[PDB]
């Protein structure tokens, strides 16, 4: 094998892991700090909630009798009722959203570049599987060796492996669906597509056969205590 | 380089055995001027023994110092058999005048005076005499002494009388004396006397008092005398009247003095009757008197403080020949009266055994109380300089080991395992059947280590470094001296002497057992062979402590020819060593029952090759079951047109990482790794500048097949060849264009390897193809050896040894023979530099910065630990040690690591994480409550 310097472990192996871990935590906390809810006026939230009600009705109107459902239909999509017909209406926001989208990966690549400069010229760890020789130019940046086994990796790619393999740990400790990783706008068209979709939808009163499917088996009663 | 001077490298400056010395100097000048057998003229600091200015010369006999004299502040030297005479300014450290002389063998050098001051030099050659000015060296006058075609002149005398005395002899016949005059040079006078018993003048005769010639005659046990001012016939005085006698089968000597050339010699003088015997005799107008007899005294010396002469006499405390405990006392005796000085006795002890002092030069001065205070430079028999000062404390001032000037062979032996790591090799290997025992011993070791850690709240303690970067060098010196030098600090740890070793003997040092076998001591074997007799002997010693091992080496009755270090090991992990005698029998060592069985079962796979350069023959012998050799193969390079000069084979202790090399094209080209490949390089016996040639044969070591038979035309030696894993590189001189040239031979097989499981020299029917390319090196060369790493991962570099003293680190990748003359897409894919016939010697590549190693003799490269550092020992006149990083030290933390930045970012970013967590919690709570 290779008699690697022990001091490479205490200052190039562990610090990379610590930096990656706490930079991920920093990124997640900065992401939650930056997020601010955009101000919404009454009309937009009102129409969003209205289409929410329409979609949930389309989903589970089976538990509602037929006359109530077709009255819903009359109210939603019918000339005479009027609803769904008489219901319609470098920039800072683009720069802000582009910067927010950029800040999810670019800080990782900048940290990688800084690590590649700072820790250039080492052999940090041996990747325990035989990587291909054609992968040499990116795993072993800063090394002039030629016959060195491809399984030996410099600092930058070791940090990259660390940042790829630590997202699951982030989900483990930080919380479910954390933001530390590496990876309606228009209502008129929404109104029209809801119109067409709920026109295409049908009715099936799920209570037409509940009694017969209930009469078949006795009612569970144990555990009353 | 990298401007880390003195962190790892160390250089020692060594002059040779001190042939001629000069101590007479001003008391405040504190200088010694010494010219050695290594052609070196140097100045040593009196106080501490260090080089002030050193001027090396040609290694051959064409620059050998033949006679030194000192006058005032400049030292005058003669070199190349009287061909050149130089004057060196001792203060500045440079020449004052260099004058060439005419032909004729130099015989004697002396000074002359006009009336009160010395101003000219009288130099005498076998056929003439010459006078030269001190100021500029301009020739004053040259006179051909009469009849000199038959006589041999041996001495020259002059003093304030303004005349020149010349003396010549013919062995066992008459002798002649000539009087010249300094003003003109014409022959003022000439006399002849009959000396039938005389043999030679310089060794035996002398001249004392007022030019009175004194030849000691052992035939009649007397002192023949000639009052050279007026007497024309020799007179005789027996020593019986003075109670003195000569030895048997020995040549007595006579030692006069001359405090300054202008004044006449002191009347008193020494007479060396017999070895370990001296007398002080005072001649006074036709009669002589014994002043003091010194029995059992080895060496005597003379000095002058300006007005009185002082004699130093050397003898041990009590004779036991030999001496009781190598404790020698030197005593001061006045020359005016043979009375011992008071409180001037010095006493010292030579560390070694069997070594006795050979040369003694003393320097005197006046103390505060007008007492003669003296210091003595004594050179022992084993080329060791001791400076002894009168005051009792530190009786030796500076002990200099000049013997290391000429080192023949050295090897690097790893240091013993440290105490903190010794137990890691003892607990292992138990292989207990039950897991409970293994757990018990593992936990016991864990508690031991925990206790050792919690407790943390010189050859005696020598220990291996963590990187194994600090070894100890066992050095062999043609003076027959063994040294152990720690490779990190350069200090000396143990010294040993081999009695009766001739200067021309051939050595061979082999590391039979290293230090990785802690229950067993490390053991090395040195194989010496006297050239004149032919008998060879084996000395086995521990390379760490230096004491001879109790394992008695076998007595090699017959002369031996070659030796082998078989990788097979005995039960005590000692590598088997084989010797082939003159009757072509084989002697093993340690040659135990187990070794004999092991090498008898493996007998047919051991081959010797002997290269007799005198007859131009190469022979290769098998190894039969019963330890006998048979003529397996034989080749003859005819000596009438070619003489073999180098037989460099590849080093046995190296490994090759990449068997093949990537050619691009998604294909691989396989190297021809033949481990039995000789690289015999021969010169053309025709020395003409236009017809000379240099041949190189890549002869196989087993089957005798000539893989390659290149012959370079129009070239002349010397040739310096390195043979490595695959390639060979031999530098040579090109007479047609007058420029040093390299020539790289790379051996390549086909696109597919013939056999991968094993390599056999009997199963290689495909001759490997050879790739050649010749480059221009813009300077000369003195020593080459490739840098070797343990696993061969690190790139290969050639350590070119220039005459200037630097050590160029030429990358082997530059010397690739596949560098195309016209770049193509294949070359760009492989990143091959276009072929450039010129190789640069850019000063930024030197592995040493200004520690030049004058007259470099060899470069030893040791694998060391790690993978990027190779230990380098350049040995020659100076000896220099360093480390080389051919791959910029890829596996070690950089010296310029920003600890104060990494720690700062860590502990200023953990706090940042805490602060931003608090901020996130506060913002989340505020957003929830709004
Ligand atoms: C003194 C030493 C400095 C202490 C450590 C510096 C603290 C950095 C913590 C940090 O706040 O930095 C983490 C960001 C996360 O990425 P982000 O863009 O999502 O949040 C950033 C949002 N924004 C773009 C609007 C700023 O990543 C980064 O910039 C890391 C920047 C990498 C530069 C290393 C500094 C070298 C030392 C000097
Ligand atoms: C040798 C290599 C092994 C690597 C170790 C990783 C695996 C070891 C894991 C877990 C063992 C700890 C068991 C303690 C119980 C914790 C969980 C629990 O039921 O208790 C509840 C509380 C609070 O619940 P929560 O919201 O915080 O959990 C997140 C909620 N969920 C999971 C839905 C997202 O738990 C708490 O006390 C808060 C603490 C939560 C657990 C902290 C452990 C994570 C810390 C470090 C992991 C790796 C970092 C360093 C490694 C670098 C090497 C590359
Ligand atoms: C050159 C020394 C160690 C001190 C490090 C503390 C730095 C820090 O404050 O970072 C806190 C992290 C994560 O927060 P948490 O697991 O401690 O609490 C549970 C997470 N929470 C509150 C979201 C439920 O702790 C950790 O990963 C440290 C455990 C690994
Ligand atoms: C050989 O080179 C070394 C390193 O450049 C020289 O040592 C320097 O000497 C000067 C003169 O006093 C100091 O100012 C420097 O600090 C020294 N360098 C270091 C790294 O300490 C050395 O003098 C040179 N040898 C000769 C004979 O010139
Ligand atoms: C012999 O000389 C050595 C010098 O190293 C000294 O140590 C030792 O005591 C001496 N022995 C005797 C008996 O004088």
């Amino acid at each position: 094998e290779l008699l690697l310097d022990s001091n490479i472990r205490l200052w190039v192996v562990l610090p990379i892991v610590i930096i990656t871990f706490f930079v991920g935590m920093i990124r997640h906390y900065v992401s939650i700090l930056l997020q601010s809810d955009k101000k919404l006026t009454q009309e937009q939230v009102s129409d969003s909630q209205v289409l929410i009600r329409s979609r949930v009705l389309r989903e589970n109107g089976k538990y509602i009798p037929k006359q109530s459902f077709l009255t819903r239909k009359y109210y939603f999509n019918n000339p005479e009722d009027g609803f769904f017909k008489k219901t319609k209406r470098d920039p800072t926001m683009l720069t802000d959203m582009m910067k927010g989208n950029v800040t999810n990966v670019l800080p990782m690549i900048l940290i990688g570049g800084w690590i590649n400069m700072t820790f250039s010229g080492f052999v940090t760890t041996k990747v325990p599987f035989p990587l291909t020789l054609r992968f040499k130019p990116m795993l072993q940046q800063g090394i002039e060796l030629l016959t060195l086994d491809a399984s030996w990796v410099s600092s930058a790619s070791w940090y990259f492996l660390n940042v790829f393999g630590l997202r699951s740990i982030y989900s483990l400790i930080l919380g479910q669906d954390n933001a530390a990783d590496q990876s309606p706008a228009d209502t008129n068209k929404a109104f029209k597509t809801e119109w067409e979709a709920l026109e295409l939808t049908d009715h099936q009163w799920a209570l037409d056969d509940v009694e017969e499917e209930l009469m078949a088996k006795d009612l569970h009663f144990e555990g009353m205590f | 380089y990298e401007d880390q001077v003195g962190k790892f490298d160390w250089r020692q400056q060594y002059v040779g055995k001190v042939k001629f010395a000069s101590l007479e100097f001003s008391p405040g000048s504190k200088k010694l001027v010494v010219a050695t057998e290594k052609n070196v003229i140097a100045a040593l600091n009196s106080r501490t023994g260090e080089i002030l200015w050193r001027h090396v010369d040609k290694g051959t006999a064409e620059g050998a110092v033949d006679a030194m004299l000192l006058h005032g502040q400049d030292v005058i030297t003669v070199s190349n058999g009287g061909r050149i005479m130089r004057s060196w300014e001792t203060n500045i450290g440079g020449l004052n005048w260099e004058i060439t002389l005419d032909s004729g063998s130099f015989q004697a050098l002396g000074l002359v005076g006009l009336q009160e001051s010395v101003r000219y030099i009288a130099v005498l050659k076998k056929t003439t005499l010459a006078l030269h000015h001190l100021s500029s060296g301009h020739l004053k006058w040259v006179e051909h002494l009469p009849e000199s075609d038959s006589i041999h002149y041996q001495m020259v005398y002059s003093y304030g009388s303004g005349v020149v005395w010349a003396l010549g002899v013919v062995p066992f016949s008459h002798v002649n004396i000539v009087k010249f005059n300094v003003e003109d040079g014409e022959i003022v006078q000439q006399v002849r006397v009959s000396t039938p018993w005389l043999q030679h003048l310089s060794g035996a005769c002398g001249v004392v008092d007022e030019a009175v010639l004194v030849c000691p005659d052992p035939s009649s046990r007397s002192l023949q005398t000639l009052a050279l001012e007026t007497e024309w016939e020799l007179r005789q005085i027996p020593l019986q009247s003075l109670d003195l006698e000569f030895g048997s089968g020995f040549q007595p000597r006579v030692l006069p003095t001359q405090p300054n050339p202008v004044d006449a010699s002191r009347a008193q003088f020494f007479l060396h009757l017999s070895p370990s015997h001296y007398a002080l005799l005072q001649y006074h107008y036709g009669t002589l008197s014994l002043l003091k007899n010194f029995p059992q005294t080895a060496l005597v010396s003379f000095a002058t403080t300006g007005e009185k002469t002082v004699a130093a006499v050397m003898a041990c405390r009590n004779e036991v020949l030999a001496c009781f405990n190598q404790t020698y006392t030197i005593n001061l005796y006045l020359v005016e009266t043979g009375r011992r000085l008071l409180d001037t006795t010095i006493t010292f002890s030579l560390e070694q055994s069997g070594t006795r002092p050979e040369r003694l030069y003393i320097q005197v001065f006046l103390k505060k109380d007008d007492s003669v205070g003296y210091r003595a430079l004594v050179q022992t028999e084993d080329h060791l300089l001791l400076f002894l000062q009168q005051l009792a404390g530190k009786v030796v001032l500076w002990s200099r080991e000049e013997s290391l000037a000429e080192v023949v062979c050295l090897e690097m032996v790893d240091l013993p395992l440290t105490g903190a790591q010794a137990e890691l090799e003892g607990e292992f290997g138990k292989k207990a059947d039950g897991l409970l025992g293994m757990f018990l011993k593992r936990l016991s070791s864990q508690l031991i280590l925990l206790q050792a850690w919690t407790s943390h709240l010189n050859i005696d303690t020598l220990a291996r470094d963590e990187f194994n970067l600090q070894k100890m060098m066992v050095m062999v010196t043609a003076s027959g001296k063994l040294f152990g030098i720690e490779s990190s600090s350069g200090t000396i740890l143990w010294k040993q002497y081999l009695p009766n070793v001739k200067p021309d003997s051939s050595f061979k040092l082999m590391v039979q057992r290293t230090t990785a076998h802690f229950p067993h001591p490390p053991q090395c074997t040195l194989l010496v062979k006297d050239k004149e007799s032919g008998m060879s002997s084996l000395y086995v010693f521990n390379p760490i402590f230096g004491k001879w091992s109790q394992v008695a080496p076998p007595v090699l009755k017959r002369p031996i020819l070659q030796s082998l270090l078989l990788p097979v090991m005995d039960q005590d992990y000692a590598k088997v060593l084989l010797l082939i005698d003159d009757e072509y029998k084989v002697t093993a060592f340690p040659a135990t029952r187990n070794v004999l069985r092991q090498l008898h079962e493996l007998a047919p796979s051991i081959f010797f090759y002997l290269v007799d350069a005198e007859q131009g023959r190469l022979c290769g012998y098998r190894l039969r079951k019963d330890l006998t050799t048979e003529l397996s193969w034989e080749l003859t390079i005819p000596p009438e047109v070619q003489r073999i000069v180098k037989v460099k084979g590849k080093r046995s202790s190296e490994h090759v990482h990449s068997q093949g090399r990537v050619m691009g094209d998604r294909s691989v080209l396989y190297k021809s790794l033949n481990p039995n490949l000789l690289a015999v390089v021969t010169e053309s016996t025709d020395a003409h500048h236009e017809r000379t040639f240099i041949g190189i044969f890549l002869i196989d070591g087993v089957t005798g097949r000539i893989i390659h038979s290149s012959v370079q035309k129009k070239a002349k030696g010397p040739v310096h060849i390195v043979h490595s894993e695959n390639w060979v590189v031999y530098q040579y001189w090109n007479t047609k264009a007058r420029r040093n040239e390299f020539t790289v031979l790379e051996l390549y097989e086909g696109t597919e390897q013939y056999n991968a499981t094993a390599f056999s020299s009997l199963d290689r029917p495909q001759l490997p193809q050879v790739l050649q390319q010749s480059y221009i090196f813009p300077s000369s060369i003195s020593a080459m050896e490739a840098t070797i790493t343990e696993r061969g991962i690190t790139s290969r570099h050639l350590l070119i040894g220039l005459p200037s003293g630097a050590i160029l680190s030429l990358p082997k990748a530059l010397l690739d023979p596949r560098r195309p003359e016209i770049p193509t897409e294949q070359s760009r894919e492989e990143n091959l530099i276009p072929y450039s016939p010129d190789v640069q010697i850019h000063a930024e590549r030197f592995i040493n910065y200004n520690q030049t190693v004058s007259r470099m003799r060899g470069i030893y490269t040791a694998p060391s630990g790690l993978e990027s550092t190779c230990l380098v020992v350049a040995y020659g006149l100076d000896i220099y040690q360093t480390r080389v990083y051919p791959s910029k030290q890829f596996d070690v933390l950089k010296d310029d690591y920003d600890y104060v930045l990494i720690s700062s970012v860590l502990f200023g970013l953990v706090f940042a994480t805490m602060i931003t967590k608090r901020l996130a919690q506060v913002k989340l709570l505020n957003r929830a409550w709004r």
